[PDB]
RNA sequence: CUUGAGUGCAGAAGAGGAAAGUGGAAUUCCAUGUGUAGCGGUGAAAUGCGCAGAGAUAUGGAGGAACACCAGUGGCGAAGGCGACUUUCUGGUCUGUAACUGACGCUGAUGUGCGAAAGCGUGGGGAUCAAACAGGAUUAGAUACCCUGGUAGUCCACGCCGUAAACGAUGAGUGCUAAGUGUUAGGGGGUUUCCCGCCCCUUAGUGCUGCAGCUAACGCAUUAAGCACUCCGCCUGGGGAGUA
């Protein structure tokens, strides 16, 4: 859908410090799978709006997010868009 | 205002019900005619009111209520 | 993830027996399917608040069921169309 | 309007067209080059000549002619 | 089967802006016999007077009784200024109806109908 | 560094979306049974329906239609619009939250999606409704309208459609600023049996009156049309002509 439990799953390896809520690393995976979760929904959900409007808006913003870890970092960044394989 | 009606009667329930288990509160919650009581004289908060609302309009499509009564 | 419930009226006319195999053969259909079913409940008899066809009484079942949108709902509202010996349902989230 | 639109336009104004028609010679007799002469006065004829009138009460009668 | 006498039927009332068509039946129910205000003299601007709601009344519940009947109820539909007039003398005329019913079932929401006027 | 942003946990939150199914009263049509004599629209009616049953009835369905109340400044939305029920698998709502990388933010040319209705291409439906229409009043003429029926299409599939009163002709976000005074969800404190009962503080919106302010006036006025800020578009008399 997603809930906590993907998401704690996929944040438990790239938190620099387990207890942070930046450092996207581990929350633009979780972004990358609720993207995955409601594209399988728009493939689904053939026609609508909000799927539309709500991936772009998901999208940019982990897009963003991205863009951050290849200014703020410049490692971090590529060794996720590899591992992740999104925003490369 | 605002223009709601009667609240406190929930001294034995809340905060969400029923739906269904008890046909004599769905008695008092709207008019008898099928026919609404609006929230405007029934009171509960419009996310109480319109829980409440969908499950007496569910029990008209569950059969549990009539659509329209009659007389 | 989610939580689904359901309710559905299942008829006098029918036989109480035979429909307590078909309710049961449900909650089966519908359980067997990762559906965290929680309780099905037989109303008994009651007169209908508006009959259909010619229902002047029948049963009602109630389900909770805490599962995902593809294991229950979306199984049944099918097999409740072909479901004959009983007028109608009602399927919704599990929360009551 | 902001500051950087402002920047990518010209703030245009409204600049009038001149209700007088008023092309003099320029450059009508060599090529037949339309310019836009203000001449304060052409020389030219009156082809034609007229009279329309005018409603009442003022029956000033006016006389028109068209010329070039 | 022609008129089904019973002593309590119903007496379908209807009238229009421009008829009083208004009929006895049966709860079983079928048609037995009615008239039409057009029909009774009352014609054009006219089809659809007080009085003639009143008279198409009168021989409907005429022929009511003469159907065998003492008790009736009313399906008063065609929304008419005479047919509560026609109804009040229906019961003085002989006629026991106690249950008054001006019946406009509206559908929910029911296809648009023929809605210029 | 953090609150903004992030996201973090706890909740609260729903006509949001689109797919699918379920019901209902019933437009209309029609089955059956009864039943007239007229229905019929009017000024008269014509017509048009129709005596073999019209108009009407009661029993029975059909199709398609949008869903009787709620409904409200409820709500969702960014709008179009979004209300029968349900689910689909998602989109969004906020209270609190401070979880902590560490500005990650900003509106947004181009681009660009989404999107009343009609119309329409195609392929179906057509239940209404319905232009045109004609019968036909009316009157040489009668479509003029008052009829009767029916009518492209409305309605289903996708495109074309992308347009409108989509209007608040109030771009967005920011944060400030008397009040009274509600709401819609929150929360807290005390208050008390759930204070739910009260009050009050704000959370985030949506009120009415009104400080100041400002508007030609109108009025807003914490939700400013008051104050300011980055970012979009328009407007340039009328109209000529949204038309070429």
């Amino acid at each position: 859908a997603i809930s906590q439990e993907r998401k704690n799953e996929i944040i438990k390896e790239y938190r620099v410090h387990e207890t942070d809520t930046g450092s996207p690393e581990v929350q633009i995976a979780v972004l990358t799978a609720e993207i995955n979760a409601v594209n399988e929904h728009l493939r689904t959900h053939k026609k609508d709006h909000h799927s539309r409007r709500g991936l772009l808006k998901m999208v940019g913003r982990r897009r963003h997010l991205l863009n951050y870890l290849r200014s703020k970092d410049i490692q971090r960044y590529r060794e996720l868009i590899k591992s992740l394989g999104i925003r490369r | 205002g605002r223009r709601r009606k009667k609240v406190c009667y929930f001294t034995a329930n809340g905060i969400t019900h029923i739906d269904y288990k008890d046909t004599e509160l769905l008695k008092r919650f709207i008019s008898e005619r099928g026919k609404i009581l609006p929230r405007r004289v029934t009171g509960t908060s419009a996310k109480y009111q319109r829980m409440l609302t969908t499950a007496i309009k569910r029990s008209r499509h569950m059969a549990l209520l009539p659509y329209v009564k009659e007389e | 993830m989610r939580t689904y419930e359901v309710m559905y009226i299942v008829r006098p006319n029918i036989e109480e027996d035979a429909k307590k195999a078909l309710v049961e053969r449900f909650n089966g259909i519908l359980a067997t399917e990762g559906a965290e079913v929680l309780e099905a409940k037989d109303w008994g008899k009651r007169r209908l608040a508006y009959e259909i066809n010619d229902f002047k009484d029948g049963f009602y079942n109630i389900v909770r069921v805490k599962s995902d949108n593809n294991k229950a709902t979306d199984e049944f509202q099918r097999l409740a169309k072909i479901s004959d010996d009983i007028i109608r349902y009602m399927v919704i989230r599990e929360d009551e | 309007p902001t500051i950087n639109q402002l920047v990518r336009k010209p703030r245009q104004s409204k600049i009038k067209k001149s209700d007088s028609p008023a092309l003099n010679k320029g450059f009508n007799s060599k090529k037949k080059k339309f310019t836009d002469l203000n001449s304060p006065q052409k020389r030219g004829v009156c082809t034609r000549v007229g009279t329309m009138t005018p409603r009442k009460p003022n029956s000033a009668l006016r006389k028109y002619a068209r010329v070039r | 089967r022609v008129k089904k006498n019973i002593e309590n039927g119903v007496a379908h009332i209807r009238s229009t802006f421009n008829n009083t068509i208004v009929t006895i039946t049966d709860e079983f129910g079928n048609a037995l016999s009615w008239s039409s205000a057009g029909a009774l003299g009352f014609k054009g601007s006219k089809k659809s007077t007080p009085f003639a709601a009143q008279m198409a009344s009168e021989t409907a519940s005429k022929s009511a009784m003469e159907h065998g009947l003492k008790t009736v109820e009313v399906t008063v539909k065609g929304p008419g200024p005479g047919r509560e007039s026609a109804i009040r003398a229906l019961q003085s005329a002989g006629l026991e109806v106690t249950a008054i019913r001006d019946v406009t079932p509206v559908p929910h929401n029911g296809c648009r109908p023929p809605k210029r006027r």
